């Protein structure tokens, strides 16, 4: 759809369980593990996939492709190996707190840590 | 036939000539006293397979003779398996004669397809007032049972067997994954003295599968599959609403990471196997609600080193739909069953699943049980009478609610002398809808202790004085 | 009056010194548990790499 | 020798008042603020403005917050850390020192929250 | 039977024979060197190929040097003539005073005595140190251990027991130094001539010395401790005297075998040691015993790596020691010297049927007031010292005087201190500590007990501080 002038949208759900599936095929080939027994090329796994989601110019049709991956953290750990390899790729974040979901605020969006860099200039002037 | 070339520990290598068997088959060693079943796991090339044993390996000579079944491990299945005890290969281990039945089934079987799943959530009712109101049970889901010994856990097992066979008509299977012999003998005789198993006729309600603790590490991992084949017979052939008990699920994970290290594989994170997420996948996806019937599972969960983010209690937590926790601090308060009402959660607790009548009743119960938890500290440190008159009723009502959650069980009729009550769903919602509004507040506290519905509560206030 | 004013502020100031010491005690329990797993993982790789190169 | 004897002396006073504040964070978090000395309620009350005076609105981040990008000269970031380490500005709150350029806009911000 | 060299990697030399294979644990002489290089056989590999470990360096070795065989393990010279001489691993003298001329040669590899050759009697050997004799008494014919990190005093405390015990002792004495600084083997040869223990002019010396230091190849720091307790086995067995034995250090026996291991073809165990760690340790430590033919007192210094007694090398020597003296850096940084931990040192004869009921209720009376002092420091950190009651302001002030009274000025540490060397007897150590506990010295400040001898000097030092106000 992107190369033929249409707009698409894809939700990967989730990229955490992909990287525990690439870990299994790597260690079953006897490859040297790294941090958290992961292989050395986990960054090649998620960068070569999320680089395709782009917007072509008007001479190429004018389509687009938006991505929205999902990462699951273990007890608020936003300083682990996998949730930092994907923060350093995507153009922003949306944080969901497990201790605002218990207090009755839903959707529990952490407004302090949620940022979107490039998408701020493209919104409605009414909004 | 084949021949044994290598014997290293609990790993035997078998050399064939023509009929090379595929993976997940089952061989059988010829010349020994008891059955020794080998399970093929790898094709090593030049007609040689890599097998894991299921019993003792000593006495095996290089160059013996080994047959082939041509199929996986096939167990005796049927309706006449109710009330017997078997190991992982279907043999009976209680010296009551051979089990005789019509058909057999294989334990390594695929999941149901995508077009056979249920498209809607549905609540399973078990009769207990604390379970079916605050942490209800979905039909087909996986349940985690927190708590251990000395809390009253083995009664709650023996009573959920009895109530489903009364209100729903579905039997159960018990699978002991690496369990102690001393504690797997007392559960045999505790079920006899409560009626759910019976040595005289065909009114039994369970089938026991016991793979005990002193068995080789390949034989403690397949027990949760043998005890799931039997549970699939009563859904695929008769269409019942079966239960399933695994005790526990950590000894299924830990017994997996000793086969995957005897086979020469690089370990993953902290010591587990590389395949920690598919062995939990290719077991717990067979526990589902198809179009014929369902299988519901209650599993015991042991957390190692009090780490909730260890990979063994983190893989399991993505499969559960409801958790119930047995607190010992409610067992010293006198309440039975000792289920904590505040620290139990359910995923199907939702206004678009169980409706708005169940919701706003069970929402207010956990809110009022928090206010008594916060006001019990000012009373213990400072004193009693300083708090307002609007708060004295919340102290009085929350001692009515947390005693109305008690319920006498049918499995304990001989000992505590009371009558076992099985409460349906529409009585438990009607009851707590009136305690919150102050409708039955003038009656004293002991009218609510150990009754059935709300009707038998006011019939007990008359007998006082 | 002054021995009641003092003895009530000793009740409050010893209460916030147990909330702040229990708020701090959970954040070091997560870091203890990340680091406990990371040492079993690290010294497992050294044994595997020592046997593979041999 | 290279940067001078006046640049080198103000830059070492800043690393001294920020290290002594770092050794009191284990006590302020437990026993609170009312357990310190009287001269150590001044190391805290001055390091919490030097920390906020090391903030600056960048020029490329105009599209983040909508604030103007500010640039300072080298001779004026020596004067800003002398009139704080001496005690000339002990009558202003900490949030008046937040996200400004040179030292003259700090007193042009504290008149707003009056 | 000659053989050739086919491979050299590091300190592990492979030697292929042709017709006669020597057994494991032998000696092979490399022909072609100007020095003597001895190879010790360690493994068999098939097709007449052994794998050896080298005692000296391996520079200048070429593939094809013809290697002889001895037919026996490393037989050092032994006898009465080796007293007052320094010798090598293979028995050569390095004191440059001539050849050791004796009649008996003895291999260093031999068995352990059986179960019906053990002795069972226990005694008490008095030293004169106040911390040692009170809370963890040593014993005649018993194995003693000196734990602790790096730079707390293991070499000085083992230099103190040669000062007190070795000159008042009747029989002989042996010092094996394994893997320590080559400087400190010269401050022993020059602190034992000026005290007359080593005599360079006649035949009245009482000390032998065996030295393999930390400049040697790692195949030679693991056969020196077997050479120390071979000379010390001659005196116990072929003669009948009472022998002592001092070993420093003994952690460098385990570490020097964890370096030749991975080239011999072994998977590593936990944190990096060899798989055969607790077997060759227990094969050496079963020859240092008291049999029915003699008695060997033995003091050993044991390095603990980076202050962690859960490391697998120090935490398996505990099964071979009767009296452990755990040193600590948390005491030494107070100024309390010798830094011996009282709540971590044990003995097998702390027993009211052996040391009497009066010594026993004094030892446990000291540890009970020190351990109760530990739990009181957790309160002073939040409350303060003055807000305590008057009843536990006294058990602190009694405990602080017991901490400071244990520190004693040593004799061989005069050049550090300038103070004089004290030696408190056993009957005075108990009577000093009864009176601080009962309260007979509550009128003195804490400084009157720091670095004193008996309790008599604790009040003489108290008045001399008073007059300078
Ligand atoms: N009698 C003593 N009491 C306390 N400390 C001492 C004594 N003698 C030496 N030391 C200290 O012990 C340190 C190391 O001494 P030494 O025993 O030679 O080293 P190590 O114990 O590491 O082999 C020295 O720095 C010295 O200050
Ligand atoms: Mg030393």
């Amino acid at each position: 759809f992107r190369d033929n002038g249409k707009h698409a949208l894809i939700i990967y759900d989730d990229l955490s369980k992909q990287a525990v599936a690439y870990r299994q095929m790597s260690l079953l080939l006897r490859r040297p593990p790294g941090r958290e027994a992961y292989p050395g090329d986990v960054f090649y796994l998620h960068s070569r996939l999320l680089e395709r989601a782009a917007k072509m110019n008007d001479a190429f049709g004018g389509g687009s492709l938006t991505a929205l991956p999902v990462i699951e953290t273990q007890a608020g750990d936003v300083s682990a190996y996998i949730p930092t390899n994907v923060i350093s790729i995507t153009d922003g974040q949306i944080f969901l707190e497990t201790e605002l979901f218990y207090k009755g605020i839903r959707p529990a969006i952490n407004v302090g840590l949620s940022v979107s860099r490039v998408g701020s200039a493209a919104q409605t002037r009414a909004m | 036939t084949g021949r044994i070339v290598a014997v290293i520990g609990a790993v035997v290598d078998v050399q064939f000539d023509e009929g090379l068997p595929p993976i997940l088959n089952a061989l059988e060693v010829q010349g020994r006293e008891t059955r020794l079943v080998l399970e093929v796991a790898q094709h090593l090339g030049e007609s040689t397979v890599r097998t894991i044993a299921m019993d003792g390996t000593e006495g095996l000579v290089r160059g013996q003779k080994v047959l082939d079944s041509g199929a996986p491990i096939k167990i005796p299945v049927g309706p006449e398996t109710l009330g017997r005890i078997m190991n992982v290969i279907g043999e009976p281990i209680d010296e009551r004669g051979p089990i005789k039945t019509k058909q057999f089934a294989a334990i390594h079987a695929e999941a149901p397809e995508f077009m056979e799943m249920s498209v809607e959530q549905e609540i399973l009712v078990t009769g207990i007032k604390v379970v079916d109101l605050l942490a209800p049970y979905a039909k087909g889901g996986k349940i985690g049972l927190f708590g251990g010994a000395g809390v009253g856990k083995t009664v709650l097992i023996m009573e959920l067997i009895n109530n489903v066979a009364k209100a729903h008509g579905g039997y159960s299977v018990f699978a002991g994954v690496g369990e102690r012999t001393r504690e797997g003998n007392d559960l045999y005789h505790e079920m006899i003295e409560s009626g759910v198993i019976n040595l005289k006729d065909a009114t039994s309600k369970v089938a026991l599968v016991y793979g005990q603790m002193n068995e080789p590490p390949g034989a403690r991992a397949r027990v949760a599959l043998t005890g799931l084949t039997v549970a699939e017979y009563f859904r695929d052939q008769e269409g019942q609403d079966v239960l399933l008990f695994i005790d526990n699920i950590f000894r299924f994970t830990q017994a997996g990471s000793e086969v995957s290290a005897l086979l020469g594989r690089i370990p993953s994170a902290v010591g587990y196997q590389p395949t920690l997420a598919t062995d939990m996948g290719t077991m717990q996806e067979r526990i589902t609600t198809t179009k014929k019937g369902s299988i519901t599972s209650v599993q015991a969960i042991y957390v190692p080193a009090d780490d909730l983010t260890d990979p063994a209690p983190a893989t399991t937590f993505a499969h559960l739909d409801a958790t119930t926790v047995l607190s010992r601090a409610i067992a010293e308060l006198g309440i039975y069953p000792a289920v904590d009402p505040l620290d139990s959660t359910s995923r199907i607790m939702d206004p678009n699943i169980v409706g708005s009548e169940h919701y706003d009743v069970a929402r207010g119960v956990q809110k009022i049980l928090q206010d008594y938890k916060s006001l019990q500290d000012i009373i213990a440190i400072l004193g009693m009478d300083e708090l307002s008159e609007e708060d004295k009723l919340t102290v009085s009502r929350a001692r009515k609610i947390q005693r109305f959650l008690s319920q006498p069980f049918q499995v304990a009729e001989v000992f505590t002398g009371h009558l076992g009550k099985l409460v349906p769903l529409k009585e438990t919602i009607k009851g707590f809808q009136q305690i919150l509004a102050g409708e039955y507040d003038h009656l004293p506290e002991q009218a609510f202790y150990m009754v059935g519905p709300i009707e038998e509560a006011v019939a007990k206030a008359d007998k006082l004085a | 009056e002054s021995t009641t004013s003092e003895q009530s502020a000793r009740m409050t100031a010893m209460d916030n010194a147990s909330k702040n010491a229990s708020e701090m005690i959970d954040k070091l329990t997560l870091t203890f548990n990340r680091t406990r797993q990371a040492v079993i993982t690290k010294e497992l790789i050294e044994i595997i790499s020592g046997a593979a190169a041999l």
